[PDB]
């Protein structure tokens, strides 16, 4: 299956998804620090056997 | 049986130099007081100066505006050098709106009773289109010392504007303080010393006011040892 | 086989610190050991740090 670029993350904390808006990519001028995100990006997993 | 100095003339030179005397000095006290008193004013005088500028249509440092001649990142390196002294308040929010071909200097912020600009030629920018207008609101704010932009990020407190242009700023009203202890001479002793201390401030503090808080900085840090509590 | 790239740019402005190496023309390197106070610099006669 493709990727996405889907704003959506699992299990994110909005204090992440603060600076990106609902497309996915971050705003501009926004200042980021370290470990900030960049760019929601989201791969199809499956396969589990937990 | 000791000599204690009193404050003598204040010879003003110009609005950002200054000469002020202390008389009666006992000996052996020049270079106690002098040294004791530079490292004073050039490390903790407090002052004002500029905190973080907003301008109407631009997001971050690195861009241009329309109309002006310089990059953003120039307004803010001359914003820094503006000296200003607010008397009521403790923090301002200065305003400033201009249009037409001209250089937009810094007396054209807006006029209030408290904030009082000292340097009212100084250049902020340039104006080069008829239908050019640019309208920020600069900051102010009182401290001492330095605190750099980023430093200053760890109160930030979630600062959700995206257009807050954050400054540097450096509060401190001295450049340069020199001194030099001569021969005084009261009517009969033999060796009396006089100091003065030639200072330099950016147009901002009192020189007379400068050395009453620099002594009682002095004066209210000896308590520990005169009291010396084990 | 890609969908879409996304290419982000960031400006930091690094300031100056120990550890940096200031050199002149001559070929006389040296790291920065320590950025001292305003007044523990020699001044000269007239107030002048260097």
């Amino acid at each position: 299956g493709p990727e996405e670029i889907t704003a959506d993350i699992p299990n994110v904390g909005e204090a992440a998804l603060s600076k990106l808006d609902e497309s996915g990519i971050v705003y501009i001028g926004a200042e980021v620090t370290g470990g900030d995100i960049l760019v929601g990006k989201v791969t199809p997993k499956g396969e589990t056997q937990l | 049986e000791f000599l204690k100095p009193r404050l003598v003339d204040i010879e003003q030179v110009s609005s950002t130099h200054a000469k002020v005397t202390l008389e009666p000095l006992e000996r052996g006290f020049g270079h106690t007081l002098g040294n004791a008193l530079r490292r004073i004013l050039l490390s903790s005088m407090p002052g004002c100066a500029v905190t973080e500028v907003e301008i109407d249509g631009v997001l971050h440092e690195y861009s241009t505006k329309e109309g002006v001649q310089e990059d953003i990142l120039e307004i803010l390196l001359n914003l820094k050098g503006l000296a200003v002294r607010v008397q009521g308040k403790d923090e301002v929010i200065l305003t400033l709106n201009k249009s037409g071909i001209g250089p937009v200097t810094a007396a054209d912020i807006t006029h209030d009773g408290d904030v009082e600009i000292v340097k009212p030629q100084h250049v902020i920018c340039h104006l080069t289109d008829e239908n050019a207008s640019i309208s920020m609101r600069i900051k102010v704010q009182r401290g001492r010392g330095y605190v750099p932009a980023s430093t200053r990020i760890h109160s930030e407190e979630d600062e959700r504007p995206i257009g807050r242009l954050l400054v540097d700023a450096c509060y401190s009203p001295v450049e340069r303080i020199a001194y030099n202890v001569e021969a005084a001479r009261v009517e009969q002793r033999t060796d009396l010393d006089k100091l003065v201390i030639e200072m330099e401030t950016n147009g901002t503090i009192d020189p007379e006011e400068a050395i009453r808080r620099a002594a009682t900085i002095l004066a209210e840090q000896l308590e520990a040892f005169v009291d010396l509590r084990d | 086989g890609v969908l879409k790239i996304v290419k982000v740019y960031l400006a930091v402005k690094r300031r100056i610190q120990p550890g940096d190496k200031m050199a002149g023309r001559h070929g006389n390197k040296g790291v920065i050991s320590k950025i001292n106070p305003i007044e523990d610099m020699p001044y000269d006669e007239n107030g002048t740090p260097v």
